[PDB]
């Protein structure tokens, strides 16, 4: 039947229906022949180091085993499928404007993990180290998208500088160090996380500090600038615990993502490096030690204003409080981006500042933190602005998605804690 | 129709089978299957996604038809119906529990050979009504293949049995060049 | 009270 073949008359729907079905198939075999070939590979690589060792028949296949053991579990989960109703909620812990957050526990076993719900078609875009939370997996439907990681019951620093409105300067140099080396890390990971501000910052059980996130997939970007163009009431330090309290109130929930912390050199073009995120390290070290950040302003462009005409707008006020070596590290944290500290190959030029002659760096993690929080239970919000607010104009209204074909490396990594 | 034309040059099998579809050394069968019961089902359900379009009520292949007609049917109605069918025992945490350390039912083997046979019914169902228009957009060499994998496995383990191949038996031979005997 | 040196 030496024929021929041509397009004309497959309505759109089973025309691309095959573009599709061809790349699903190429995928598919592909990756069955992977799989099937580490299957394989790793299998012989137990059973060479079984002939490695002089070990018993009894001892063998009992490793050999204990290995297609394993293997079996790993096709058990590709064929595996959730979503909610197999998990339970516990309680809403903060919202951003794409999703809010969750603490979860999972109906199927039960276990504390965090839920971030997030929005398609709204973010547009068309590894295991200590210092930032860990994400396990995560699973789509029709209209959000679910992230799972650990639960982290300290709060976040946002919420700790209100309970306390003012760190020492003891206090100020653990977090800040904390900081550094969590931030040192990431970039060290080939990233800059451009995203750094105290709610952005997390406590762990031992009341140590650790990131969220990375900056891929947070949020927003800034307007570049806009343009508008009396009897006195205020006593002016009153005059910020009044507008920071209007910054959260009103502002934690369905946020904007404020420009306190963002260095000068985004406002402007593509410029930046790694350098970025020191000066949010600096405006945040100002922000404990004072009790607002630098540029703290009455509306964001405002703060827009100050922090691109820096070097007029910064000033220490009154309350002292604050060494010669303090001062001078936020200032020279929050100058010009070439010019800035941890700029020159730093990182750890920050850490031969004299406002640490800190711990070995080493021991850092092992030391009692300042405030350990005080836990009820394994789901205690106690330190969550467990108030609610719940306005996100998504409102779509009225065992999908199988959550899983991964490759075996991160079968191990996962269940290895899971 | 006549699916014996000098096509059967079927791409995308420039190996054996013999490496993907024999059961890995100390692997539960169970989970072994299972998987690719799983598998060819949704690979299978891509299939007729691409045609359901156009099944409308002329049933079966000749000289042996697939009543859906027997206890208390047309081509788009026991296709819909089967396939349906299929996604729920597959689904059904007893049959196919997706929990750890579950074992696999009594009924799981019989299930099996039952989930297997309807996929073949909606497989020849294909091969016989609406094999014609493949050959449109360059899609052979992975239907050809597809079949060359979803019989391979169903002999390596034997969840049907020869006669009901009749249907096909004759184009079972023409691709026993990538059939594992 | 918190002494970090
Ligand atoms: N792993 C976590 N464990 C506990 N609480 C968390 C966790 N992740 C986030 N939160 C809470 O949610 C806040 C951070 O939410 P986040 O996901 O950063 O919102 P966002 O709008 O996407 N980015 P941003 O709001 O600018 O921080 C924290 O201040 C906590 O109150």
């Amino acid at each position: 039947m030496y024929f021929e073949r041509r397009p004309d008359l497959l309505t759109k729907g089973t025309q691309d229906k095959a573009a599709a079905v061809k790349l699903k198939i190429e995928n598919f075999y592909q990756s069955s022949v992977k799989y099937a070939i580490e299957r394989n590979e790793r299998r012989v690589e137990l059973e060479t180091e079984l002939t490695s060792h002089n070990w018993s028949e009894e001892r063998k296949s009992r490793q050999l085993s204990s290995l297609g053991k394993k293997e079996s579990q790993f096709l058990r989960l590709r064929r595996t499928r959730l979503s909610l109703e197999d998990f339970h909620t516990v309680k809403v812990i903060g919202k951003g404007a794409f999703g809010e957050v969750r603490l979860v526990q999972k109906k199927d076993t039960g276990k504390i993990y965090a839920m971030k719900t997030l929005l398609k078609s709204e973010m547009y875009k068309k590894s295991d180290s200590p210092w930032v939370v860990s994400l396990y997996y995560s699973f789509q439907d029709a209209q959000y998208l679910y992230l799972i990681m650990e639960f982290l019951p300290g709060g976040d620093l946002m919420t700790m500088l209100i309970r306390w409105q003012l760190f020492t300067e003891d206090v100020t140099r653990f977090y800040m160090a904390e900081c550094i080396l969590a931030i040192e890390t990431i970039h060290k990971l080939g990233f800059i996380h451009r995203a750094i501000k105290p709610d952005n910052i997390l406590i762990d059980i031992r009341g140590h500090i650790k990131l969220s996130d990375f900056g891929l997939s947070t949020g927003f970007h800034k307007t570049h600038d806009s343009n508008y163009y009396s009897i006195s009431l205020t006593m002016s330090n009153r005059q910020q615990i009044q507008t920071w309290r209007k910054s959260r109130r009103l502002m934690a929930y369905s946020t904007v993502g404020t420009p306190d912390y963002i260095a000068p050199e985004i406002f402007l073009y593509q410029g930046y490096g790694q350098e970025c995120d020191w000066w949010s390290l600096g405006a945040i070290m100002y922000e404990c030690l004072i009790g607002w950040p630098p540029f703290c302003s009455e509306t964001p462009q405002e703060t827009y204003r100050k922090i691109m005409n820096f070097e007029q707008t910064l000033q220490f006020p009154d309350d002292i409080h604050i060494s010669y070596e303090a001062e001078d590290l936020i200032r020279r944290l929050l100058t010009h981006a070439d010019q800035r500290l941890g700029r020159h190959g730093g990182a750890d030029e920050i850490k031969s500042h004299p406002f640490f002659r800190g711990v070995d760096w080493n021991t850092i993690r092992q030391v009692e933190a300042p405030y350990i929080p005080k836990l009820s239970s394994i789901t205690d919000t106690r330190f969550f602005p467990t108030d609610e607010l719940e306005n996100v104009p998504d409102s779509p209204a009225m065992l999908p998605f199988i959550g899983y074909t991964y490759s075996r490396f991160d079968y191990l990594t996962r269940k290895n804690a899971l | 129709m006549f699916l014996s034309e000098p096509f059967v040059r079927t791409a995308l099998v420039k190996g054996s089978f013999k490496t993907i579809v024999q059961l890995p050394k100390y692997v539960d069968l169970g989970e072994w299957i299972a998987l690719n019961v799983f598998e060819f089902f949704t690979n299978l359900n891509q299939f007729y996604g691409v045609v359901a379009e156009y099944v409308t009520p002329d049933n079966a292949g000749p000289h042996t038809d697939y009543l859906w007609l027997d206890a208390n049917l047309p081509a788009s109605q026991y296709i819909d119906l089967a396939l349906t069918w299929i996604n729920n025992k597959v689904n059904d945490k007893n049959l196919f529990p997706t929990k750890n350390g579950l074992p696999f039912p009594q009924q799981f083997s019989r299930d099996v050979q039952r989930i297997m046979v309807q996929m073949f019914r909606i497989f020849a169902h294909i091969y016989h009504h609406h094999f014609d228009k493949i050959v449109h957009l360059s899609l052979e060499a992975h239907w050809n293949s597809f079949f060359s994998h979803f019989i391979s496995f169903a002999k390596e383990f034997k969840i049907i049995d020869r006669k009901e191949m009749a249907p096909l038996l004759p184009l079972i031979e023409s691709f026993e060049k990538q059939g594992k005997i | 009270d918190f002494k970090f040196p």
